[PDB]
RNA sequence: AGCACAGUCUUAACGAUGGAUGUCUUGGUUCCUACAGCGAUGAAGGCCGCAGCAAAAUGCGAUACGCAAUGAAAAUUGCAGUGACUGAAUCAUCAGAAUGCUGAAUGUAAACUACACCAAUUCCCUGGGAAUAGUGGUACUCCUACAGAAA
RNA sequence: UUGUGUUGAAGCGAAAUACGUGAGUUUUCGUGGAACAUCUCCCUAGUGCAGAUCUUGGUGGAAGUAGCAACUAUUCAAAUGAGAACUUUGAAGACUGAAGUGGAGAAGGGUUUCUUGUCAACUGUGAUUGAACAAGAGUUAGCCGCUCCUAAGGGAUAGCU
RNA sequence: ACGGACCAAGGAGUCUAGCAAAUGUGCAAGUGUAUAUGAUUCUUUAAACAUUUUACGCAUAAUUAAUG
RNA sequence: GAUGUUAGGAGGGCAAAUCCGCCGAAUUUAAGCAUAUAAUUAAGCGGAAGAAAAGAAAAUAACUAUGAUUCCUUUAGUAACGGCGAGUGAACAAGGACCAGCUCAAACGGUUAAUCCUUCGUUUGGUGCAAACCUUUCGACGGAAUUGUCGUUGAAUUAUUCCAUGAAUGCCUUUAAUUUGAGCAAAGUGAGCAGGAAUGCUUCCCCAUAGAGGGUGAAAGGCCCAUAGUUCUUUUUAAUUUAUUCAUUGGAAUUUUUCAUGUCGAGUCGUGUUCUUUGAGAUUGGAGCACUAAUACGUGUGAUACAUUUCACAUAAAGCUAAAUAUAUGUAGGAGACCGAUAGCAAACAAGUACCGUGAGGGAAAGAUGAAAUAGUACUCAGGAAUGAGCAAUUAAAUAGUACCUGAAAUCGUUAAGAUGGAACGGAUUAAGAGAGAAAACAAGUAAAGAGGGGAAU
């Protein structure tokens, strides 16, 4: 599996295929879902729409076999 | 995050390469537990290693079709048995004081099951060829001669599961 | 040189006064090899040898005799009586562990678990 | 092979091998016996001794026969009567022979050796 | 895997604004040839490889058991047919059919010495004699981990 | 018997310096398995010693690189030396004996081999006969039993 | 899977009417002295270096160069020795100048002390010298000190936290 | 403009979790036999092999805060 | 109470990987940061075992219901928490491993503490060579305890049936398993080549329930240890051997006839408030403070704060408990698609060593002659010596000479060839020299004689 990595191709490449001029830093955007609604947003938006904020009223312990039915056609 | 990906959602944010534990023991764990019980049951020699269990309906609207094996028959099934909770757990059955028969079908299933580990029961003298005939519903002793003939025979099992 | 069993059979005095001169003559050898003399100086190993062998019987005999001094008696010195672990010597004896009330052992007597078989 | 409380790994054992107690080595260091007294004794190899009469079949002296004069355990070594050389400086020393290059053809016997040969047949 | 935490049990100090050396960790101290040489990091001696080996590793993989039994299924059949026996190296050319087999008294016998005499009646002599000069130990430090000989498959 | 200018640089052969490479590995590492507490009956740790010639490491404790006993069993050696013709040389085992000063350290102390108090003490013969200033004991807290004072 | 090795493997040095476009591959001679491939197909990774004031080790030009400059100062003759400006002896010229490179101690050091050897390294020149190296030896208390007393103060007991 | 006196050896997109896409493979309204059990296999084997005719995941149905 | 160097005892310290209490950060993430996160983590303090801890419901559920604890698969990245941001995040059911239940308190026993401990004794039989150990019941003595030990588990009454009781006589077999330590254990040291030396190459034989490994002068199934196998021996642990007589002493289970519904853990629960903790949200647990209960018809849970009330479940405020589980520690075994001396542990070695720091601490470098030094360099010459040289010498080899396998590059020396007016090197094209070279770079066949090798032909 190593053998057919595509760092591997990139050997002799300086950049190692990260750019010349981005070069590749750590986390230059943020650590995980940070910058939803400032600098994110437009990902957040465009790919998961309804994200941010709650809707509905809350069940506190559910006990999924009280309402559990298969259904068949 | 970038592109049309699922938010992502992975808990590792604590220091995990502590409890991150795998698991290359576990067919030599299997073969240790089998090794167990086989000595443990070549150790008491002919009295199977298993204890009878009743069958009961599992809760909830999710299981109320499906049986299982419970923990105990209950003191109105042992009754019906004919035999006391001290007894019946030295011959192999279990008894429990919390669950009680809801139900006369739970009964009398639980007791024809009883019943049956009873009359398929031959029981072993305490003193060597001095047989008697038991207490609290505990069969009487079987002699030498049946003995020494269901010694040889498979022991049946299926009663157990 | 001499050899541990055959002066088993001595007398303490035997013993003890062997010991002296064994003593007296490594004492002369030291002192020859203090000087330049050093003809018999490999004698040294083996009159230590001996000195040990000799102490060892005594030794041993006397820690026989004070064994047999405090035989039985109940109240032994700490150093004869038994040197186990300290925790093993702090544990409740088999006797204690297994110990019960009246009332689980006429239980136990009357059902005990017992042999069958199952066809 | 089949026994797994016994290893077949190399360095352990050869570790065994060059740190075995003197025990150890006087049974490493056994020989193979002549047919004439393999036949007479029912077996088939036996620790080399101090005065047993061996006849050497591999290295340089293959055809030289001696009784051994002196067992070296450190260096696993046994040496027979007449196999000496010459030093640099001018005087004589015995050459030491692996047990294992020599064939026994006579052995002095002992209340030992009866018992070790009798255990043996 | 590696130790834990191996090349990473000194003391770091990085003491390298101005001291016209790299700003690789150094170790502290002095009196010792380590004083002050470069500690851990991938390219320092005795330093810690990039990326330590973990015992978490995949070693294992779930294998889908239709498709274990498909894989030997189709062994056997392979097994079945002679141009494949000749192709993966057993010298076959002298036994009569290769689905080959043979009574029951093969459970029987018992002896090393009737097995291989039974392996050369079928005729398969060339092929006990390719097993047996195969024998040979092997290239590379494998023989220095429990690995000396190296056999052709019979 | 004579002849090359010198230096600088290039190439080849042979060397020097250096310790790469290859090959080794009584080491490490990881997993699996099993067992699992030691200590006032003085532990772990620390000092100090101990060999014929002996620094370290290893081993051991005034019996001091080892005693006894048990199994094997002829070597052990650098020299000197010691060994049966097998409780003897050397291995292994290791139950007996022995185990310095310390250290929780516990008579008071401590950059003291300083200073107490109480029993004198130890050995040998089968009540005597010797030799020793040596040997034991003495912490704090607590439990059980006892003792004699008290309100 | 199918091969090469003591009639010399790996490695290494120089190479080749050699192949490739190229990473390379393959051969020769030398050296070497014990292992080595597999391109049949596949599996696997701690897998490819010119740099990172990279890490460790080794080695250069600088260069026989900078330098070997405080403390006024040396000389003659002899001895020893393979060898003497810097070892010893005699003679001379001088210095330190009792606020001393003079005698006794403390702290610190720990055998540097002494005698006899003695020169591989060290003694930044030499060295036969030495505080170096080697073998032995040397520290004697009722009166000198510690030990005792108490001080600034420290530790602990009773409590109490 | 900065780094590089020289040489050797070492030296940097990897491992795990989780999601998706792509492609290969098996089976297909199913699919994966999880933990575990068995079994003349117990050098290898810590792998292979097996599973008395409603375990669980995902899928097979969506939608609504929700009774549904 | 105080005091006792009265008698007998215990605690203290080390070690920590797993385990149990406490105390308790910040870096970090949030692209800033303060709640949050890191984390109920690190550090700090204390305490145990071979496991610990948890544990026999004041539990779930809402079902046709389950039934102590722990652990695995799953539930489930779910319900929920959250500047509802980053992030965080359980439980029940289901399938498995394992499987075990119990005792105090309280009730009852006063025609009699029926309990317990200390010390001193007697014999009851056993395995040890001994040392020691296991059984043993008849006391006596001195105490403790009514400010409560022990028995019962409501208590009497029939019936059956079980269980412990002593003495005498006889029997102590036989096998399977399990676990230590020991023995025994196949077949070539056959030609020939070469080599210092086969374990190599040819060739002729074999053994294999052993072709695992190691050693041996080079690669060994047949040279050695060992390996396969097998035989004894140790541990315990199942089944199978035999039990029979004579007797009274107590106990137990269930079933008949009676009486009374008993007991059931208090500064505790609970509530309020504060802080923390939790997924727990008009508060999950814990803690401090204030207030402070009921008595089983009670009181606690039923995940939204209330009032009135049904229903279900459990029976808090005392205690013990094996297994399934964990083990970066120690010790001992065994392994590997691991590393191969700048790697692998820091340490392959006299390594936590040398050495450094007042100290807490910091912490290296360093493996390889050769088959054999039981071959480690003899002899001569020259030198003060170190060394060097040899007509001398060990070795297969000394250019393997102790910094010793191989022995790269940088850097330097010797010899030779060439170039040489303020760089050197280079690209491209040839030329002149100098090294090597015939595998395409001519000659197949034909006739003869000389050495050989093969194939077929009796």
């Amino acid at each position: 599996a190593t053998r057919f990595k595509k760092n591997r191709k990139k050997r002799g490449h300086v950049s190692a295929g990260h750019g010349r001029v981005g070069k590749h830093r750590k986390h230059p955007g943020g650590r995980g879902k940070a910058g939803g609604l400032h600098h994110m947003r437009i990902n957040f938006d465009k790919y998961h729409p309804g994200y941010f904020g709650k809707v509905g009223m809350r069940h506190l312990n559910l006990l999924k076999n009280r309402t559990y039915c298969p259904t068949i056609n | 995050v970038a592109h049309n990906n699922v938010l992502p959602n992975v808990h590792l944010h604590k220091w995990w390469q502590r409890h991150v534990r795998v698991n290359f023991s576990k067919n030599i764990k299997k073969k240790k537990r089998r090794l167990l019980r086989e000595k443990r049951r070549k150790a008491n020699g002919g009295t199977p290693i298993e204890k009878l269990h009743p069958i009961v309906h599992c809760p909830t609207q999710r299981y109320n079709f499906r049986t299982r094996l419970g923990k105990g028959f209950t003191f109105e099934e042992l009754k019906g048995a004919g035999l006391t909770p001290r007894a019946a757990q030295t011959i192999g059955i279990c008894y429990d004081k919390r669950r009680k028969n809801r139900s006369e079908e739970s009964l009398t299933k639980n007791v024809e099951r009883l019943l049956k580990y009873k009359n398929s029961l031959v029981m072993i003298p305490l003193k060597k060829n001095k047989a008697k005939k038991g207490i609290g519903g505990i069969p009487a002793d079987a002699d030498k001669n049946t003995i020494k003939e269901f010694r040889n025979k498979k022991p049946l099992l299926s009663i157990f599961k | 040189n001499v050899k541990a069993y055959e002066l088993r059979t001595l007398k303490k005095k035997e013993l003890l006064d062997k010991l002296d001169e064994l003593k007296k003559e490594l004492s002369g050898l030291r002192i020859s090899k203090a000087l330049g003399n050093s003809a018999k100086n490999s004698k040294i190993h083996g009159v230590r040898k001996n000195v040990a062998r000799v102490l060892t019987v005594y030794n041993q005999k006397r820690k026989m005799e004070l064994r047999q001094l405090y035989k039985n008696k109940k109240f032994k010195p700490y150093n004869l009586r038994k040197k186990l672990t300290k925790n093993k010597r702090l544990q409740l004896s088999p006797k204690q562990k297994a110990a019960m009330t009246l009332r689980q052992k006429k239980k136990v007597q009357n059902f005990p678990q017992r042999k069958y078989l199952v066809v | 092979k089949f026994n797994k409380q016994k290893s077949s790994s190399r360095r352990k054992m050869r570790k065994a091998h060059f740190t075995a107690p003197a025990g150890l080595r006087r049974k490493i260091m056994s020989s193979k016996l002549s047919k004439e007294l393999r036949l007479k004794y029912k077996t088939r190899s036996l620790p080399v001794r101090k005065d047993d009469e061996v006849l050497i079949c591999r290295g340089h002296n293959h055809g030289r026969e001696g009784k051994v004069v002196k067992i070296n355990r450190k260096r696993y070594k046994i040496y027979v009567e007449r196999v000496t050389r010459e030093k640099v400086n001018g005087e004589s020393t015995f050459i030491g022979i692996h047990p294992s290059n020599v064939v026994l053809t006579k052995l002095k016997v002992d209340k030992n050796r009866k018992k070790i040969l009798d255990r043996k047949a | 895997a590696v130790k834990l935490g191996a090349g990473y049990e000194t003391s770091a100090e990085s003491w390298g604004t101005g001291r016209a050396v790299a700003r690789i960790p150094r170790v502290p101290g002095g009196g010792t040839h380590r004083a002050g040489q470069g500690a851990f990091g991938n390219m320092c001696r005795g330093g810690g490889m990039f990326n330590p080996t973990k015992i978490w590793r995949r070693w294992g993989r779930k294998v889908n058991l239709k498709e274990k039994r498909y894989a030997v299924c189709s062994s056997i059949a392979a097994s079945g047919v002679t141009s494949l026996v000749l192709a993966r190296g057993h010298r076959i050319s002298h036994l009569k059919e290769v689905p080959l087999v043979v009574s029951n008294d093969i459970e029987s016998l018992s002896k090393t010495k009737e097995a291989v005499n039974f392996l050369v009646s079928l005729g398969l002599k060339d092929e006990v004699n390719r097993l047996v000069k195969s024998k040979k130990i092997r290239a590379g430090k494998g023989k220095m981990r429990n690995r000396k000989y190296k056999i052709r498959n019979g």
